[PDB]
C-alpha cells in the first residue's frame, strides 16, 4: 500500500541507510535476523510499505545500495545488520569514481546504471501500488553526485507520474572536506534544478554545532550524525508509515511546499535534542517543542533564517497530544515572529500529527521550511565557483572524458538565473 | 580487487622498497617465509595469493649491477620474493644517464617489459604502478625515463606514482649529478602522473632533530619513507570512516598538467624517552605537521604559496576535531594559500592505527598523519638545480662522455629551455595575479 | 500405460542420461539397487511409463545405451547407479567414430545398427501402447550426431504412425569444441528437419551463462552443467507421469507447437534458478516464475529474442497453485510484451498444470518456446560451413569413406531454403 | 582393448623408448619386474598381460648395430622387456641412407615384420602405430622407411603416427644431415598420417631457460619428450570427461593429404625451488604453452599463423575456465588464424594427473597442457634446411658414398623438386588467395 522505494549513492548514501534501517527495524520491532519479535499488531497491520514479506515470515528492506569503490559494500556486508538485505540488491563496481564528475556521469555510469536500472524494473514489480522514490546522496563526491544525477534522469524518464525525494549532503559554507567542490556541485545542483521534485538540503557543520552545542557531545562522530539524519527522515516518513489523527503524506508535503517548479530546496530541523544528563530537568510539552523547533540555532542546514522570510512551513509532530494546543501555540508563533513571514502568503502553515510516539521519548516534532536563506548559500557557491573556473584551474579533466568550457558556462548561467528568480521572488510586493 | 604494482629502480630503488616490504610483512601479519600464524580484501592488493598458504609480493626489482640483488637474495627475505623478478644486468651505468638509457638499457628493458607483462596480466582489477627511483643514479634515471616511455606505450591511461630522490642542495655525492636531474626530469615531465620528492639532508635534519639520533645510517631514512609510503597506501590497503583512492589523490593535488611535483610530510616523528611526556593528540599532531621544521625537502614553504593539500589521519579519530584543526590552520596567519583556491584541503581518515616495526627509531602511536602538499616551493629548488646545471654546462665537462655513450647536443639544449619555461611557468601560476 | 522408450546416442547421451535416470528414481523414490522403498502411494499409480516392472518388484528402465567407443559404458558400468540397468542394453561398438560423419552414418555404424534396431524392437514388445521414442544426442561428434540420425531414419520406417522427440545440444556460437564442427551439424540437420517430430535446440555456454550469473557457481563441471538439462527433460514428460488439474502429453505440445511440418526447432526454458543461499530472502510464487521464463537472461539456448517474435508458446507448471494466478499473469505478459508476439496467430500461447511439485522446492515451471530468433541460430552455422567448405577443407577425409562433394550440395541448398522460410514467415502478413 | 604398438629404432629411438616405457609403468604402478604393491582397462592397451603376473610391453626394438641394445639388456630394465622383441643386427649404416635401406636393410627387414604379424595377431582391437625415428642416422632413416612401405602394405588403413627428431638449423651433430632428411621425407611423405616435430636444440633453450639447469644430459633431455609421448596416449588409457582417440587428432589436425606436419609443446615447465611460488592455474598455463618461448621445435610461430589446434588438459580440471581461457586467445593477437577455419580448437580433458618420476628435473604438478598445432611456422624449416642439400649437390659431394651403395643419380633429383612442390602447396595454401 503505497509502496517507496529507497536508493542510496555514494559512501554517505551507505552509511546513512544503515543508520537509516537500524532506525526502521528499532520502530518497526524487527530482529537483526530479519523475523518479526514485537508484540504490537498496529505496526505489523502497515509493514509493507519499506519491508516486502517473503516465505518463513522473513522481512527483506526495499533497498538499492550501489556504489563504484566496493569497500563500503565490504563493510555492510561484513558488520551487522548485513544478514537482513538481499545480496542482488548490492551493486558494486570496480574503481570509484575519484571525486570526477566526470567518470561519475559518463565512463562508468553507463554500465552502472544499466544494471540498477534492471534491479529498479525488478524491485517496482512486487510494489502494490508505487507511491514515489527516495534517494539520499551527497553533492561532494564524484560517484555519489554524479551517478545520482544520471539515475534521476533514468528514472524520471520511465517514470513520469511519480515523485521522488532527494535528501543531498550540501557541501558545508565554512570547511570543505575536498578540494574540487564548486564544479561537482554545480553541475549537479542543476541537474537536480532540471530533473527533481523537491530536495531536503542538509549540511554537516550545521548538525556540528547542533551535536555539540544542544546536545553537549565532547567527541560527536558520523554515527551520531548519522542518528540525527536518519530520526529526521523517519520522522517524516512515519506520518504515512503510521496512523493518526490529521495524516499527511509525500505528495500533500510537495504540493503544499512547491509553489513553484523551480523553488523546491528545503531546510530541515528535529525537537527535542536533550543530553541524557539535563532530561530529567524540562517537561516535555509542545510549548517548548515549537519554540526550540523555530529557534535558528536547532537548524540543521548552515543558514539564518533572521537574514531571510520563511516563504512556508510544515509541522510534522508525533505522539499523542491536541491539536488545540498545536495550533494555538503555532499561532502565537506567527504572531510574535510576524517580520520573518512573507506577505503574500497568508496562512503560510502546514501541520500533520501521528499517533505512535518515537521509540524511548514522549513526543518530538520535526519541522521543514522553505525559505529564502539557501540564496546565501547558492550565491557563495557560485562566488567560489565563478573564482576556480575563472583561474580555469583543474578545468582539462573535466574536460579530459567527455565536457568542454559551455557546459560550465550554462551550468553557471541556470544556476545564476535560479538565484536572481529566488530573490526576486522573495523581495516582491 | 584494486592492484597497484611496484617498480623499484637502482640501489636506492632496491634498499627502500627492502625496506617498503618489510614494514607490509609487519602491517598485514605474514611471517617472512609466507606463512601467517579488517583482517583476512587488503593482503590481495599487494600480497598475491599461491596454491599454499604462502603469499608473495608483487614487486619487481631491476637493476643492471648485481651486488645489490645479490645481497637482496642473501637478506632474511629470501624466500618471500619470487625469484623470477630479481632481473640483473652485469654491469652498472656508471652514472652515465646516456648508459643507462640507450647503450645497455635497451638489452634489458625487453625483459622487465614481458616481466610487468605477465604480472598485469595476472591480476584483475589493475590501478596503477609505484616506481621507486633515485635521481643520481645513472641506471635509475635511464632506467626511469625507458620504463615511462614503455608502459606509457603500453597502457594507455592508469596510475603512474613516483617516490623520487631529490639531489640535495649542500650535500652531495655525485659530479654529473646536475646532468642526470635534468636530462630525467626533461625526459619524464611529461610522463607521469604525479611525482613526489625526497631529500636527503631533509630527513637527516629530521632525524638529527625530532629524533635525537647521532648515527644516522640509511636504514632510519628508509624507515622512514617507508612509513610515508604506508600511510599513503593505508587508505587503498585498509577501511576507514572516509577512504581516499589514488585518483582521488591525483584530482585533489595536481591542478595542471606539468604542475604535479608535491612534497611529503609525516607526523609525529618523536623519539622513545619523549613518548611518556607528550600528550599526542589531534590538533597538538596537526600543527606539527604543518609546521615548516617537519618537510621532508629542503625547502621552507614560507618563501612560497600552498597550493594544494592532502592529510591523511590514522588511527582512532573524530571528525570534528579534525574539522577544527583544519579550520584554525587556514585562519592561521603564515600559512598563505592562492586566491583562485579558496577550497584548498583534501582529508582521509583511517581506522587502522600504524604498527611500528621492532627495533625501530620510532615509538608506538595511536594516531599518525600524513600529509602531501604541491606548493610553489619547489621552484627554488628547481631554479637552484638549473642554476648548478647552466654553470657546470658553460664550459662542456663531461660532454665527451655523454657523446660519446650516443647524444647529441639539441638533447641538452632542448632540455635546458624545457626546464626554463617550467619554471617561468611554475612561478606564474604560483604568484598571485590581478584578476 | 502410454509406453516410452528412452534412446542415448554419443557420449552426451551417456552423460546426460547418467544423471536423467539419477533425478527419475528421486521423483518415484526408486533406490539404487533397484528395490522401490517409497511411502507415497500416487508414484506407483503410473510406474510404468518409464521404469519396467520385474520379477521380485524389481524396475529396471526401458532405455538403451549405444556408444561406438567402450571409454563411456566403463564409468556408468562399473561406477555407482549402474546395478539398476539390465546388462542387455549396454550396446558398445569396436572404436569410436573419431568426429567424423561418414565413419558415423555409412562406414562403421552401418554394423552396429543391426544390433540395436533387433534391441528397440525387442525393448517393448512389452509395451502396451507405445507413445513414442526419446533420443539424446550430440550435434557436434560422429557417433551421437552420425548413427543417431542413421537410427531415426531407420526406426521411422518401423514405427510411422508415432512420435519422437530429440533432446540435441546444438553447437555454441562463441566456442567450437571440435575444429571440424559445421560439417557434422549441417549434415545432420538435413536429415533432421526431414523424419523428426520437434527438437530442443541447447547450446553450452547458455548454460554456462545461466548457471554462473543466476546460480553463482564459480566452477561449473559437466555434473552440475547436465544436471539442468535433465530438470527441463524431467519437466517436459511429468504431466502423463503424474496427475493434473490440466494435464497435457508429448502429443499435444506437438499439435500446438508445430504449425508447419519443416518447422519444429524449440528453445527450452526453466525456472525457478536459487543460489543455496540467495533463495531465503525470496519468496516463491507464481508472479515471479513467469517474469523469470520470459527474460533473455534465463534461457537455454543462446539466442536473443529480442530480434525475433515468438511463434507460439508453451509453459508446464509443477506445484500446487490455482489457476487463475497462471493464467491471469500470462495476458500481462502478453500485453506487456505485446511487440515481441506474432500477429497472425491470436491467442498464441499454451499452458498445462501438474499436481506434484519438484523435489525440494514449492513449485516450478518449465518454458518450450518455437521463436523465430533461431533463425540467427542456422544462418551463423551456414556461415561457416561456407566459407569452409569454398576451399575444401578436411573435404579428403569424406569422401574417402562413401560420401561425395554432391552430397554437400543438398545440405547447403535445403538449409539455405529452409532458413529462409523460417524467416519470412516473420515478415510474412 | 584397442591396442597401439610402439617400433622404436636407431639409438635415438632405443634412448628415447628406454625413458618413454620408464614413464608408463610409473603411470599403471608397475614395477620394474612386473609385480604390484582408474585402476581395477588401463594398461592392457600397452601392457599385454601374460599368464603370471607379469605384464609385457609391445615393443619392438630394431637397430642394426649391436651397441645401444645392449645396455637396454643389462639396464635394471632388463626383465619386463620380452627377450625376443630386441631385435639386433651385426653392424651399423654409418649414417648412410643407402646403406639402411637397400643393402643391410633389406637382409633385416624381414625378421622385423615376422614379430609385427606376431603381436598384432596377439591383440584384438589394434589401433595404430608409434613410430620413434630420428633423421640424421641412417638406421633411423633408411630402414625406418622400409618400414612405412612395410606396414602400409600389410595394414591397409590404420593410424601411423611418427615421433621425430628434427635435424637443427644451428646445432649440426653430423655433416650429411641436408643428405639423409631430404631422402627421408620424400619417401615417408605419402605414408605417413601425421608426423610430429620435434628439434634437439629447442629442447635446451627449454632446459636452460624455463627450468635452469646447467647441465642438460639426454637423460634430462629426453625426459621432456616422454611426457608428450605419455600425453597423446593419456585419453586412451584413463577415463576423461572429454575423450580423445588417435583418429581424432589425425582427423582434427590435418586439413590436406600432405599438410600434416604439426609440433609439440608441453606445460607447465617449471623447476622445484619455483614450485612454490607460483599459483598453478588453469588460465595461465593455456598462456604458459602458447607462449613462443615454449614450443619444441626452434621456429617462433609468429612468423605465420596456425592452420590449427589441439589441447589435452588433465588433472583436477573444470571445462569452464578452459572454455573461458582459450576462449580470450583468439581475441589476443599473438594468435593468427586462416580466414577459412573460424572455429580451430581442439580440447581433450582427462582425470588423471601427471605422475613425476623420482629423480627427475620436473617437479609434482596438478595439471598439463600438451598443445600439438599444425601451423605455417614449419615451412621455413623446410625451406632452410632445402637450401643446405641444394647446396651439396651444386658439386656432388659426399655423392660416391651413395651412388655405389645402390642408388641413381636420378633418385636424388625427385627428392629436391619435391620439397619444393611441398614448400610451394604449404605456403601457397597458408598465405590468401583470391576468391
Ligand atoms: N553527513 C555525512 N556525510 C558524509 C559522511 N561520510 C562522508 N560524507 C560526505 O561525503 C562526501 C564524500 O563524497 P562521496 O560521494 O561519498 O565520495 P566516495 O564515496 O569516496 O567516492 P567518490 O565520489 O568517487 O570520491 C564528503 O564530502 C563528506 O562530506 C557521513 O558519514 N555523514
Ligand atoms: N634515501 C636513500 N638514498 C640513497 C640510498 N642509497 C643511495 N641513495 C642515493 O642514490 C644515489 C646513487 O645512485 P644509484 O641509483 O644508487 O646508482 P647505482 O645503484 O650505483 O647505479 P649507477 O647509477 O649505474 O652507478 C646517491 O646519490 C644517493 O643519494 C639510501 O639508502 N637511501
Ligand atoms: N551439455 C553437455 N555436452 C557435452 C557433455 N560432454 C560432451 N558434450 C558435447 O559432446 C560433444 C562431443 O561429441 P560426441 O558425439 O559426444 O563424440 P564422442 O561420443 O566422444 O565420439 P566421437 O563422435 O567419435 O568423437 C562435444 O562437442 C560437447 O559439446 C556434457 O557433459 N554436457
Ligand atoms: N633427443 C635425442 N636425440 C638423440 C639422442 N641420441 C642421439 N640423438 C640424435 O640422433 C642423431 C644421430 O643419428 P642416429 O639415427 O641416432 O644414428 P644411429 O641410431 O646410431 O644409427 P647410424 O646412423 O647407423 O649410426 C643425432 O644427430 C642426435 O640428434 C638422444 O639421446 N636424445
Ligand atoms: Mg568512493
Ligand atoms: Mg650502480
Ligand atoms: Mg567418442
Ligand atoms: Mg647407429
Amino acid at each position: 500500500m503505497r509502496e517507496i522505494v529507497h536508493i542510496q549513492a555514494g559512501q554517505c548514501g551507505n552509511q546513512i541507510g544503515a543508520k537509516f534501517w537500524e532506525v526502521i527495524s528499532d520502530e518497526h520491532g524487527i530482529d537483526p535476523s530479519g523475523n518479526y519479535v514485537g508484540d504490537s499488531d498496529l505496526q505489523l497491520e502497515r509493514i509493507s510499505v519499506y519491508y516486502n514479506e517473503a516465505s518463513s515470515h522473513k522481512y527483506v528492506p526495499r533497498a538499492i545500495l550501489v556504489d563504484l569503490e566496493p569497500g563500503t559494500m565490504d563493510s555492510v556486508r561484513s558488520g551487522a545488520f548485513g544478514h537482513l538485505f538481499r545480496p542482488d540488491n548490492f551493486i558494486f563496481g570496480q574503481s570509484g569514481a575519484g571525486n570526477n564528475w566526470a567518470k561519475g556521469h559518463y565512463t562508468e555510469g553507463a554500465e552502472l546504471v544499466d544494471s540498477v536500472l534492471d534491479v529498479v524494473r525488478k524491485e517496482c514489480e512486487n510494489c502494490d501500488c508505487l507511491q514515489g522514490f527516495q534517494l539520499t546522496h551527497s553533492l561532494g563526491g564524484g560517484t555519489g553526485s554524479g551517478m545520482g544525477t544520471l539515475l534521476i534522469s533514468k528514472v524520471r524518464e520511465e517514470y513520469p507520474d511519480r515523485i521522488m525525494n532527494t535528501f543531498s549532503v550540501v557541501p558545508s559554507p565554512k570547511v570543505s572536506d575536498t578540494v574540487v567542490e564548486p564544479y561537482n556541485a554545480t553541475l549537479s545542483i542543476h541537474q537536480l534544478v532540471e530533473n527533481t521534485d523537491e530536495t531536503y538540503c542538509i549540511d554537516n557543520e550545521a548538525l556540528y554545532d547542533i551535536c555539540f552545542r544542544t546536545l553537549k557531545l565532547a567527541t560527536p562522530t558520523y554515527g551520531d550524525l548519522n542518528h540525527l539524519v536518519s530520526a529526521t527522515m523517519s520522522g517524516v516518513t512515519t506520518s504515512l508509515r503510521f496512523p493518526g489523527q490529521l495524516n499527511a503524506d509525500l505528495r500533500k508535503l510537495a504540493v503544499n511546499m512547491v509553489p513553484f517548479p523551480r523553488l523546491h530546496f528545503f531546510m530541515p530541523g528535529f525537537a527535542p535534542l536533550t543530553a541524557r544528563g539535563s532530561q530529567q530537568y524540562r517537561a516535555l510539552t509542545v510549548p517548548e517543542l515549537t519554540q526550540q523547533m523555530f529557534d535558528a540555532k536547532n537548524m540543521m542546514a548552515a543558514c539564518d533564517p533572521r537574514h531571510g522570510r520563511y516563504l512556508t512551513v510544515a509541522t510534522v509532530f508525533r505522539g499523542r497530544m491536541s491539536m488545540k494546543e498545536v495550533d494555538e501555540q503555532m499561532l502565537a508563533i506567527q504572531s510574535k515572529n510576524s517580520s520573518y513571514f512573507v506577505e503574500w502568503i497568508p496562512n503560510n502553515v502546514k501541520v500533520a500529527v501521528c499517533d505512535i510516539p518515537p521509540r524511548g521519548l514522549k513526543m518530538s516534532s520535526t519541522f521543514i521550511g522553505n525559505s529564502t536563506a539557501i540564496q546565501e548559500l547558492f550565491k557563495r557557491i557560485s562566488e567560489q565557483f565563478t573564482a576556480m573556473f575563472r583561474r580555469k584551474a583543474f578545468l582539462h579533466w573535466y574536460t579530459g572524458e567527455g565536457m568542454d568550457e559551455m557546459e560550465f558556462t550554462e551550468a553557471e548561467s541556470n544556476m545564476n538565473d535560479l538565484v536572481s528568480e529566488y530573490q526576486q521572488y522573495q523581495d516582491a510586493t | 580487487m584494486r592492484e597497484c604494482i611496484s617498480i623499484h629502480v637502482g640501489q636506492a630503488g632496491v634498499q627502500i622498497g627492502n625496506a617498503c616490504w618489510e614494514l607490509y610483512c609487519l602491517e598485514h601479519g605474514i611471517q617472512p617465509d609466507g606463512q601467517m600464524p579488517h583482517h583476512h580484501d587488503s593482503f590481495n592488493t599487494f600480497f598475491s595469493e599461491t596454491g599454499a598458504g604462502k603469499h608473495v609480493p608483487r614487486a619487481v626489482f631491476v637493476d643492471l649491477e648485481p651486488t645489490v640483488i645479490d645481497e637482496v637474495r642473501t637478506g632474511t627475505y629470501r624466500q618471500l620474493f619470487h625469484p623470477e623478478q630479481l632481473i640483473t644486468g652485469k654491469e652498472d651505468a656508471a652514472n652515465n644517464y646516456a648508459r643507462g638509457h640507450y647503450t645497455i638499457g635497451k638489452e634489458i628493458i625487453d625483459l622487465v617489459l614481458d616481466r610487468i607483462r605477465k604480472l598485469a596480466d595476472q591480476c584483475t582489477g589493475l590501478q596503477g604502478f609505484l616506481v621507486f627511483h633515485s635521481f643520481g643514479g645513472g641506471t635509475g634515471s635511464g632506467f626511469t625515463s625507458l620504463l615511462m616511455e614503455r608502459l606509457s606505450v603500453d597502457y594507455g591511461k592508469k596510475s603512474k606514482l613516483e617516490f623520487s630522490i631529490y639531489p640535495a642542495p649542500q650535500v652531495s655525492t655525485a659530479v654529473v649529478e646536475p646532468y642526470n636531474s635534468i636530462l630525467t626530469t626533461h625526459t619524464t615531465l611529461e610522463h607521469s602522473d604525479c611525482a613526489f620528492m625526497v631529500d636527503n639532508e631533509a630527513i637527516y635534519d629530521i632525524c638529527r632533530r625530532n629524533l635525537d639520533i647521532e648515527r644516522p645510517t640509511y636504514t632510519n631514512l628508509n624507515r622512514l619513507i617507508s612509513q610515508i609510503v604506508s600511510s599513503i597506501t593505508a587508505s587503498l590497503r585498509f577501511d576507514g570512516a572516509l577512504n581516499v583512492d589514488l585518483t582521488n589523490f591525483q584530482t585533489n593535488l595536481v591542478p595542471y598538467p606539468r604542475i604535479h611535483f608535491p612534497l611529503a610530510t609525516y607526523a609525529p616523528v618523536i623519539s622513545a624517552e619523549k613518548a611518556y611526556h607528550e600528550q599526542l593528540s589531534v590538533a597538538e599532531i596537526t600543527n606539527a605537521c604543518f609546521e615548516p621544521a617537519n618537510q621532508m625537502v629542503k625547502c621552507d614553504p614560507r618563501h612560497g604559496k600552498y597550493m594544494a593539500c592532502c592529510l591523511l589521519y590514522r588511527g582512532d579519530v573524530v571528525p570534528k576535531d579534525v574539522n577544527a584543526a583544519i579550520a584554525t590552520i587556514k585562519t592561521k596567519r603564515s600559512i598563505q594559500f592562492v586566491d583562485w583556491c579558496p577550497t584548498g584541503f583534501k582529508v582521509g581518515i583511517n581506522y587502522q592505527p600504524p604498527t611500528v616495526v621492532p627495533g625501530g627509531d620510532l615509538a608506538k602511536v595511536q594516531r599518525a598523519v600524513c600529509m602531501l602538499s604541491n606548493t610553489t616551493a619547489i621552484a627554488e629548488a628547481w631554479a637552484r638545480l638549473d642554476h648548478k646545471f647552466d654553470l657546470m654546462y658553460a664550459k662542456r665537462a663531461f660532454v665527451h662522455w655523454y657523446v660519446g655513450e650516443g647524444m647529441e647536443e639539441g638533447e641538452f639544449s632542448e632540455a635546458r629551455e624545457d626546464m626554463a619555461a617550467l619554471e617561468k611557468d611554475y612561478e606564474e601560476v604560483g604568484v598571485d595575479s590581478v584578476e
